[PDB]
């Protein structure tokens, strides 16, 4: 009965994010000497060239983390992250200029990634 | 005096704090704006005294306690922020959860 | 990934089923639905979602379904529902309520709510967002009154006056073509929407009509100018021809007639009955009976709201001093006693709760408080919940039904009454972006940010010399929407169709957005959202006891209210 | 007749070789030269020189080499020199720096500096006169910020925002054509020069360019909107076509790239690097390395200026609270620690002193103080003199070299960076008469009189009800240049060439003087007056130690500053 | 603090009342604005204390007497009106003929 | 109260003087605006007390001495001017070199 003005009384239960989308776990290593922090909604294949991971597995995906949060990689740190699928039209434009169109164009994405030195094109 | 805009505004905070301190001295539990004024003025007077930002961050949590204020006021005040002229110029003080 | 609900609500605001306390009242609102896609919530900042190629689209030009402003994660409280959504604004209007962001990568984006290069962001997570209040009983007496209204979330002032002239101090009237012109010109500098009422008095049509043609938005019939059968009749004849609303403050003295005579003069035509309870004015003692009729759009003014232990003492004395009434003259005492009645004030609380009085208003500076329409609406709702219990129509333990009934009284209903709900009065697609953000702890007490025409006009914000905007002193301040020529685009002057057709704005050099008053003459009580009850209200001439459906409506005054001493410095 | 120097300086201000202390600092400026003819000094008052037939010419009409205003006996402090002269103004512009008066009877009168019937007089004897400050990092969040800036001698605000919307609270951005239009209209009421930055974000040219065509003066790339390689590239492509400046607050998180990636995106093109030290934002920990490049115009924002004992505590906490960062979340702590670095803040003091950071700015209300750009510039110069000694380039024991290096950081250099130095930024013939008079005891702390377009806009002046203007309370107040329509003629709205060619001012009804942005794309570091040093700046990724020419740049914080508690009431 | 326009204005009344009370404490007969300020501030502090409108209508007539003020001041003040936030919200207090 | 513009402004000076006097009472050496406020308020209160312009010109030089203020403040203050309502109307007081 103590009154906290404007307080919430949230319902029971939990909120499942990115429900019904495929999830993928991958290992990622920061091979650089400065920290890299990666947001929830950046097309994962287009992150910093010094992050080493299987770049193919980041195509059409982003981090499966709450909207507006980020994953941090200290220099030299390797860890696993979980990715979810991009939605909507599944197109990306801009960012690192690796995609500029459908995310289905994997070979074109990887070719540009490889040519520009994004680590982990395999 | 050559008062600038901030100096003129901040006189208001001192005044509200004086008003609030008189209310507390006659035994009233303080409300939201009263409590904020008292803590804010304490910070700016502290800077004027030459205290450090770290000292004021600590002290600002002990200016008023829950029994000094009305129900709910502690939970309404998440932090209090004030800028004042320290010996080394204007600095920002933020006091988190000043009233527990 | 799952997120527990407490953390979800802290980050994004509340979602379906969660409840939020309104200020320090006992009233709880519950999120009815949510337009989001969980995981694709929009938010703005460092490493957040609304960034280029991500939640912000980098392809589309402004014309191409892109917003000028997105309010993210708003808890809307409106006659149309209590729900969670993003609100998209473009060209000063609300264009989309749904889910904003980038269809490149996000599911569920409303097609015209793209965040693009052209888009500004306001974070509304953890805020309650309502329509701006519509106050239809404003005396224009002191320009300082405008900021007072904005600080309590009012965005539209309808009324009259020329400043602190006695006619304006008593009545919401700007009389005649020249005073109307002068006040339309003054309005160019007032950072709020405005509509001006002419004097609804005369025995020939022409003197009254010429005010409408001059740019009045409506008329006010007031006993101080002679609320006679003729003035009532001519005003309503003009209103019916001109398509504007008529407000009435009836003959308290019963000099030319009793209530039934005023109703006969009205003759079934639509009219807005001001301060229908009658402490603020009208046929003694039974004027409140107006609120049972189908052609009456009934409003209360705010000092009787709600019924408290200091109400009667305060009013008796206010009445006596304003009218130069003497405590030792028995006619003056009998008049005050016939006009200030605990029996009708108590019943007025219940008539609101029942949806029988449809609207609130202020009576600013005449016998009401410019910055307390919203405040007192909620204090009334809270008192009623405490005294009458949750209404039968409620469920889940929420107060949603009552919250929609009450928010309607100062948003959509006055707008419908006045013929301006095509522009203002609710958070709906196609209406003007007059929006008020509230921290729930301050809900109905002090607005956080008031948006007018899609630009912030007023905000509670801190030291302008600081490194950041939050350091003290945090106070209400005019923002950029009020400055320079932007004041013209962010505000609406409401005018009669005929004055608009006749080119009054160009004739006076008005630069403000011009709003048309319309569809005021074929509405009634049934058109008042959530407050549409018609009934036989009986007021006993001897005891002043009020009955509805043969039951006496009695209520106790309260000693304390929420939204009061916890918040205010004086 | 001879006059001793003490008495001469008391009557006319100082002359060649005399020195003047700047406020309560240790910094001394020396008069380098004087344009007067000893004995024919101009002065105004009872029995003084500027009287008809004497030092005032009674023959010539205004068109005939006569001034609208003469500032007599000014000690100019400017990138172009520290010297004594009269300053003549006409049509709102500086037309003559030299010697004013009447060629009938006086020797040495500059031919277009005649005092005539048309001439007003401002006595500047014993004052220091500088150009108005040019602040190129302004968040438009609270209109009360303008007077704050004017009171510390700032006359031009470049930046962005729409008021206290979250996008504007984080970034100097007015996004899109409609918000730009709205803010150009708001600007009509702001008594300061303004230029508006659009959102430098997108992956297609059109969404970005349309902001320039709408009336933006430049662009801002900010990490909160995605400071990605694409947004950087497109913004600079637009800027190169449009001839406007791009400011950058880079990707602190290193999410899409490290500093070298941002530099590759830039690809040699000109860019203004905001808060280059990085506490205010940018690639952690090495962003300050930007200031060594020839294509980078580097500025600092003011809360790190200079390095003091409370600086780190204040910043760590400011960062944490503004970003909702939690003390118990290790990623939040690591992020704050990577961003707030005593090693780069200390080196920043020295980089200023060395002419490697070229500009100061505020970051008003986002992470900087609107009224402290000038103040902190001098506090930095003073700290450096105390810690490093007079610079080698000095002589006569004066601090002239350092004073010119430092005054350039907030006057001419930002003006060059932004493409507006043809109009503003220095006391030179042919530039707009934006002039700030300072009593030396208040120099850099509180301006005496701020002249905008040749009319006083702001002054420290007393009781308006008094017999004279000096009685208390003496405070900053808006003067006649701000009132009515005069606000239009005394201030400049800076706009892109294309928006001007497209008729945006007429389309919006702008009455202010319109300034053209130009010659921003083929400048570099070498064009920054007195601050033109390019070098290899190394920032150690492990220890954050800064090196220039293989020497570590380390400095101590100070416990006290001048221009602080002696002056301010709070 | 979230001050609204009326809160900011009304701080002025408190301040004028403090000024006036110091003048009275050093033995001055009070003038018209002094007297009005003292009585007004007393009403608003009274509301803050939780008194009723009827109590303040009574008390306000005994705050200052004629020997506290200059000649003519009692007859210049026909009434004093103030609004303040009582426990039950804003109310108007009118004190008629406060100084007899 | 019928406050005019000057009355409203001058309340600010009283307030700043109160603030400054509290700073002095806790042992601070006063700064430039503090010192000006104290001396100014003393002049206006003096006029209110009914002193003459000549008495206030004398007294204003003895309100604060150099040991009450920070280094340099005496030399920053060449004079202090104030207008106030004396028994014989508004007059100007100028105090030259108030702090020696
Ligand atoms: O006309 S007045 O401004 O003096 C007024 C006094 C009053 O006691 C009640 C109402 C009023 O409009
Ligand atoms: O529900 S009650 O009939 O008890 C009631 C009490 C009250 O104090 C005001 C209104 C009411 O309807
Ligand atoms: O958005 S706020 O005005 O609440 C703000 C708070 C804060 O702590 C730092 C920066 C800010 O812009
Ligand atoms: O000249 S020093 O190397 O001693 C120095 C000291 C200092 O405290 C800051 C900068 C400096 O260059
Ligand atoms: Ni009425
Ligand atoms: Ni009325
Ligand atoms: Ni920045
Ligand atoms: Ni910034
Ligand atoms: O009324
Ligand atoms: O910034």
């Amino acid at each position: 009965n103590y009154i906290v003005p404007g307080e919430y009384r949230v319902a029971e239960g939990e909120i499942e994010i990115n429900a019904g989308r495929e999830k993928t776990t991958i290992r990622v290593s920061n091979t650089g000497d400065r920290p890299i922090q990666v947001g929830s909604h950046i097309h994962f294949v287009e992150v910093n060239k010094e992050l080493l991971f299987d770049r193919a597995e980041g195509i059409g995906r982003r981090l499966n983390i709450p909207s507006g949060t980020a994953a941090r990689f200290e220099p030299g740190e390797e860890m696993e992250v979980e990715l979810t699928e991009l939605g909507g039209n599944r197109e990306v434009f801009g960012i690192s200029d690796l995609t500029n169109g459908s995310v289905d164009n994997k070979e074109l994405i990887l070719q540009r990634a490889k040519e520009l030195g994004y680590k982990g094109v395999e | 005096m050559h008062l600038n805009p901030a100096e003129k505004e901040k006189l208001q905070i001192f005044l509200a704090s004086e008003l609030a301190l008189k209310r507390k001295a006659r035994g009233l539990k303080l409300n939201y704006p009263e409590a904020v004024a008292i803590i804010t003025s304490f910070i700016m007077e502290g800077a004027r005294d030459g205290k450090t930002v770290a000292m004021l961050m600590e002290e600002g949590k002990h200016v008023l306690t829950r029994d000094d204020v009305m129900e709910g006021v502690p939970e309404m005040i998440d932090d209090i922020q004030a800028e004042a002229t320290f010996p080394d110029g204007t600095k920002l003080v933020t006091v988190h959860n000043p009233i527990s | 990934m799952k997120i527990n609900r407490q953390q979800y609500a802290e980050s994004y605001g509340p979602t379906v089923g969660d409840q939020v306390r309104l200020a320090d009242t006992d009233l709880w609102i519950e999120v009815e639905k949510d337009y989001t896609t969980y995981g694709d919530e929009a938010n703005f900042g460092g490493g957040k979602v609304l960034r280029e190629g991500m939640g912000e689209n980098g392809t589309y030009t402004r014309t191409e379904n892109v917003l000028d402003l997105l309010l993210t994660n708003a808890l809307i409280l409106d006659y149309t529902g209590i729900y969670k959504a993003d609100i998209g604004v473009k060209d000063g209007y609300i264009v989309g309520i749904g889910k904003g962001g980038n269809p490149d990568i996000m599911d569920g984006v409303t097609p015209n709510m793209i965040v693009g290069t052209a888009t500004e962001v306001i974070a509304a997570e953890g805020k309650i967002v309502t329509a701006g209040g519509i106050d239809t009983h404003v005396h224009f007496i002191n320009p300082d009154q405008v900021d007072v209204a904005l600080a309590n979330g009012i965005t539209t002032l309808f009324g009259g006056g020329t400043g602190p002239a006695e006619g304006s101090k008593a009545t919401t009237v700007t009389p005649g073509p020249w005073n109307i012109e002068k006040m339309l010109k003054s309005t160019e500098g007032l950072p709020i929407n405005v509509g001006i009422l002419g004097k609804g008095h005369g025995s020939s049509i022409a003197p009254i009509m010429e005010q409408i043609d001059a740019g009045a938005a409506g008329l006010k019939i007031h006993e101080d100018w002679g609320a006679t059968p003729a003035s009532i009749d001519r005003s309503l004849t003009v209103a019916d021809e001109a398509d504007v609303q008529v407000a009435i403050h009836s003959d308290t003295l019963n000099e030319a007639g009793f209530l039934e005579d005023t109703l006969r003069a009205i003759n079934g035509r639509v009219i807005h009955s001001f301060h229908v309870e009658g402490a603020g004015g009208g046929h003694a003692p039974d004027i409140m009976a107006m609120a049972g009729h189908p052609n009456v759009l009934p409003s209360s003014t705010n000092p009787t709201r709600p019924f408290t232990v200091n109400t009667i003492d305060e009013h008796l004395d206010m009445l006596m001093v304003c009218h130069h009434l003497k405590q030792n003259i028995p006619e003056d005492v009998a008049f005050a006693d016939s006009r200030i009645r605990p029996e009708t004030i108590a019943a007025e609380d219940i008539l609101h709760d029942l949806g029988i009085i449809s609207m609130m208003s202020t009576d600013a500076l005449a016998m009401g408080r410019a910055g307390e329409m919203v405040l007192r609406t909620w204090q009334t709702a809270d008192k009623m919940k405490k005294q009458r219990g949750p209404l039968a129509e409620e469920k889940n333990g929420s107060d949603n039904f009552r919250a929609k009934r009450y928010v309607s009284k100062y948003t959509i209903n006055p707008a419908i009454a006045q013929g301006i709900a095509h522009e203002v009065g609710s958070i709906e697609e196609g209406k003007f972006a007059d929006l008020v953000l509230w921290e729930p702890k301050f809900f109905g007490v002090k607005a956080d940010r008031v948006i007018k025409g899609g630009i912030i006009a007023y905000a509670q914000i801190g030291d302008p010399s600081a490194s950041i905007p939050t350091p003290q002193p945090v106070m209400g301040r005019r923002m950029y929407g009020t400055v320079g020529d932007l004041i013209h685009d962010t505000n609406i002057t409401f005018m009669s169709k005929s004055s608009i057709q006749q080119g009054v704005p160009a004739k006076l050099g008005l630069k403000r957005r011009i709003g048309t008053v319309k569809n005021c003459r074929n509405i009634g009580k049934k058109d008042m959202k959530w407050n549409d009850v018609t009934t036989d209200i009986d007021i006993n001439p001897e005891t002043y006891e009020v009955k509805v459906d043969g039951e006496v409506l009695t209520c106790e005054p309260v000693k304390e209210l929420p939204m009061a001493q916890r918040y205010f410095l004086f």
